[PDB]
């Protein structure tokens, strides 16, 4: 009644850390969407070859003056955007640039000290369900990398300050939940015996089949 | 006229609410019937899977951490025995049913065993499977396991044994009887073991697993 | 008059107005070994003048008792009701009060306020472990409190009326019959990791006799597992 | 479109709201019967709890707090008397009425009280409880105690004697006769005094008890 | 009709107190939940052999600012995270730490200047019913503490801030409270006469059965 793939595969977990100053060397973020960064959600999706969900990222943006000498510092209440880019999107290669006004991506504005803003995305993939595991190559004629195909695309999130809030420096930070909603899975799978390496394929170190003890009869 | 209660405006991380979706008006792709669709974790801890029951030293890095040496000479002398904790022994750790057990805090239901000699045809004789309940330690003679709860095994009639074991315990093995076999024929055997949820099987609150690093 | 009460092989003789009084309103049933229902008659204890008091646990009191001791051994868990009788024969010229009361969870206090006691000082086999009137000293010493108007546990031994109890008047009554449930927040437990009752004995009015009369009143205890299923 | 009233954003302690639940979706094990359920204070409050009748000095520190001294030698003498307010009193301080009492403000129903007599069977005797209304102070002699509510107590006959209370009063109790015993029987006996609440009893205004320090 | 057991025990009742700094020495709060702190409902609670109960956990968390000689201080609105950890889960051994971030625990984020933050937590014994007096010893072979059940673990509470507001320190305070709802009680028990020791068992010092007076007839 509790071990159900949905009370198993439903839990907000954060998969991102990024930092966006106001002024200075780095001044957005970006992260293309994928569910390998975090180990603990990567293993738990990867007992099913074939997944299908619905997402509802949820953000959580806090602000830090910094380390400055300048004086009479006034600050005005900040405002964040999100722009979300669907797969094949066009890529804000800027700050400032043009793509952060395109009608297509769904931005999200917000107002710091407001509840966190949160949105949802659906299922995506041209293809009927997302496959964690591909045993090919995804270029056709192949001379494509091997089990890298497509189909799994989810698009990239973008993240900036609209509005500088005062002449003094200011570093926020954003964590990005991801919470899979009305999951479906298929062909159960053996869970990875051995420590992840590479969030891009499923390279490992070869790892002992479990811990040692003195005697059989102990 | 509506008042804010306690509770408002808060991120609480484990709560189901409506969200704003942000594509809408657009189409899903319709979902096609795809061979094996799992909708509980349990029908995966219902699959026997083997045991390696032999993780002496620098078996666990090899193939032979799986079987179970079973001699020709040498009675009394035992041959295997580890405690039934699926959980937190080292036996059970990354079994299919164990891997899914530490997920969870609270679980009750009954565990099945399942032995298969793997030996020559002509190859007989019997072997002693007791089981002593939690309270009381391992036996040590052949007699002490007898007198509990026991399943004489007989290899030349039937080759494969299921233990079904109520609500840790400890399970023990024992020489019945030395192998016997004409010429010709090779006297040192092996005994593999496959563990599986049975009957009910219920798991509680969620948390992480601890093989993570 | 006088009546016989027959379990398995052993018999008492108690009066015909009994006055049992059933622990809350509750009488012990299987959850939903016959051959250990039987009266365990245990030692009688002198009251005397001075006499503080007296305390069993029950699961302890039978922990050596024949089939009762051999069970719960082997066995793991199980639970057990009670039917404690205490009889306490004394003459016409005695006098004196007893507050027989069986306390479910009595947790007992120690005498040195950082550690708790030890097992062998709380629990008393086969014989009847008793209170003190003096309070005990704070040391080094893994004692119990055995302070008489504390009980142990800490509460004023006035009010240790709540729990289901019966006063023995050596004016008008003679004995009292506790019958008392399994209590316990687990379905069962291990008898001999946790005792779920104690039967405590108090002396409120002291006994008082004129020169020439018996030194001692002999009260007398007997234990009678109701309806004990094991796993 | 709606507008905040006033109250709205507050954290008022003593408020009953819908909170949102942290672990969602998980078993709560369901509850076996234990026995004995209290579902009202009053319960309690309805079982009687001897009194420290005698808390003069050092008795306290004692089991002699409980029991009254009731002497053959010395008529008009008085054995005890104490006033009747369970709440403020002393006597009815630690009481198991009182205890409760103490935790409320407001509160009216009637006092039972009953005196046991503990002496040898052959002691006989006679006593004069009597109860002086509030306005009214303690009685001085015997006969201003047997001229308003009294009841008249033979040991000999009766061991245990009721007194229900209506609506604080006095309670004075005296040797109507003194104890009469045959020889080889002792003259010095004791009395013990139980309390409890008594048909109707309420209690209103929660407050906070004042032994915690 | 007032003295009922739920009416007894259902006030909300502060049983904590601590402070946590952005900057400093000591940076997050930790409390095992525990009703035995607090004398007041500890006393309540234990006129009952067994109870159950849910809980309503409503916290009230102020920022004040610190005798700092730091200039050109801007602060930021400042957020604060709680995390409850059920009983087995994993505990943040720094500020920093990985153990944040576990999708098990559910932590409550919360903006300064809203309404307080407050989460609920269902009946988590595992047993039927929590033990105020346990007589015996928790170990299964002995050699354990006495009276001292596993069985009434109820988790632990952390919280930390989230962001740093400004270069200037901040010190804030965080009241736990504490609210039973759909209370059973079961086999009550005298009320405690000696007043408590240690919050850890019942030892106590022998204490008079009550206050003395002049004379028996006064």
């Amino acid at each position: 009644s509790e071990s159900t793939i949905e009370n198993f595969l439903c839990r907000s977990a954060c998969v991102y850390f990024t930092e966006y100053e106001n002024s200075g060397a780095k001044r957005y973020a970006e992260w293309v969407l994928t569910p390998r960064q975090a180990a603990q959600l990567r293993r738990k999706l990867e007992f099913f070859t074939y997944v299908r969900f619905d997402l509802e990222l949820t953000f959580v943006i806090t602000s830090t003056q910094q380390p400055s000498t300048t004086q009479n510092q006034d600050a005005q209440i900040l405002t964040h955007q999100i722009m979300y880019v669907p797969p094949g999107g066009p890529v804000p290669d800027k700050v400032d640039s043009y793509v952060w006004q395109t009608s297509t991506n769904p931005s999200v504005f917000w107002t710091e000290g407001n509840a966190p803003p949160r949105m949802s995305i659906p299922f995506l993939s041209i293809g009927n369900a997302y496959s964690n595991f591909y045993d090919g190559w995804s270029e056709f004629s192949r001379n494509g990398v091997y089990g890298i195909n497509t189909l799994n695309n989810m698009g990239t999130l973008y993240a900036r300050h609209v509005n500088a809030g005062s002449t003094g420096p200011i570093k926020s930070t954003i964590r990005i939940y991801f919470k899979p909603k009305h999951v479906k899975a298929w062909i159960p799978r053996p869970p990875r015996l051995c420590q992840y390496e590479k969030a891009k394929n499923v390279n490992f170190q070869p790892s002992g089949v479990t811990t040692t003890r003195q005697s059989i009869t102990t | 006229p509506t008042m804010n209660t306690p509770g408002s405006c808060q991120f609480l991380t484990s709560d189901d609410f409506q969200s704003p979706s942000a594509m809408p008006q657009y189409d899903v792709t319709p979902e096609m019937r795809i061979p094996g669709e799992v909708k509980n974790l349990m029908e995966i801890a219902e699959v026997d899977s083997v045991v390696p029951v032999q993780n002496v030293g620098e078996k666990v890095n090899s193939m032979e951490a799986y079987q179970i040496p079973v001699r020709s000479n040498e009675s009394g002398t035992q041959v295997f025995g580890f405690p039934l904790q699926p959980g937190y022994s080292s036996v059970f750790s990354r079994t299919l049913l164990g891997e899914i057990l530490n997920y969870y805090t609270h679980w009750s239901g009954s565990i099945k065993l399942t032995f298969m000699f793997c030996g020559s045809a002509m190859a007989t004789g019997k072997f002693l499977l007791a089981y002593s309940p939690p309270g009381a330690g391992a036996p040590t003679k052949r007699v002490d396991a007898m007198l509990g709860t026991h399943v004489v095994w007989d290899v030349g009639l039937q080759s494969s044994c299921v233990l079904c074991i109520p609500w840790g315990g400890f399970i023990t093995c024992w020489y019945q009887t030395n192998i016997v076999v004409p010429a010709d024929a090779q006297s040192s055997c092996y005994i593999m073991c496959f563990v599986s949820a049975c009957n009910d099987f219920s798991v509680r609150l969620l948390k992480d697993t601890p093989f993570i690093s | 008059r006088a009546r016989s009460i027959t379990l398995g092989n052993s018999t008492i003789t108690t009066q015909e107005c009994a006055n049992v009084v059933v622990g809350y309103g509750v009488w012990p049933d299987y959850l939903k070994d016959v051959a250990t229902c039987r009266f365990y008659t245990l030692d009688s204890v002198q009251w005397q003048k001075t006499s503080p008091g007296w305390w069993w646990k029950l699961p302890d009191a039978l922990s050596n008792l024949g089939l009762f001791g051999q069970n719960m051994q082997y066995h793991y868990l199980g639970r057990t009701g009670y039917t404690v009788h205490v009889q306490c024969n004394a003459s016409k010229f005695h006098q004196g009060c007893l507050l027989v009361v069986c306390v479910p969870e009595a947790e007992m206090g120690c005498a040195t306020l950082d550690n708790t006691p030890s097992s062998a000082e709380l629990l008393g086999g086969d014989s009847a472990k008793e209170f003190a009137d003096k309070p005990v000293a704070s040391g080094s010493n893994k004692l119990v409190q055995r302070v008489v108007y504390n009980a142990g546990m800490g509460v004023g031994v006035g009010n240790l009326t709540i729990f289901p109890h019966q006063w023995i008047n050596l004016r008008t009554n003679n004995s009292a019959t506790i019958v008392m449930p399994y209590t316990n927040s687990v379905p069962m437990d291990n008898m001999f990791r946790h005792n779920n009752v104690t039967l405590m004995v108090i002396p409120f009015v002291p006994l008082d006799y004129c020169p020439g009369s018996t030194t001692y009143v002999p009260i007398t205890v007997t234990i009678a597992p109701m309806c004990a299923e094991y796993n």
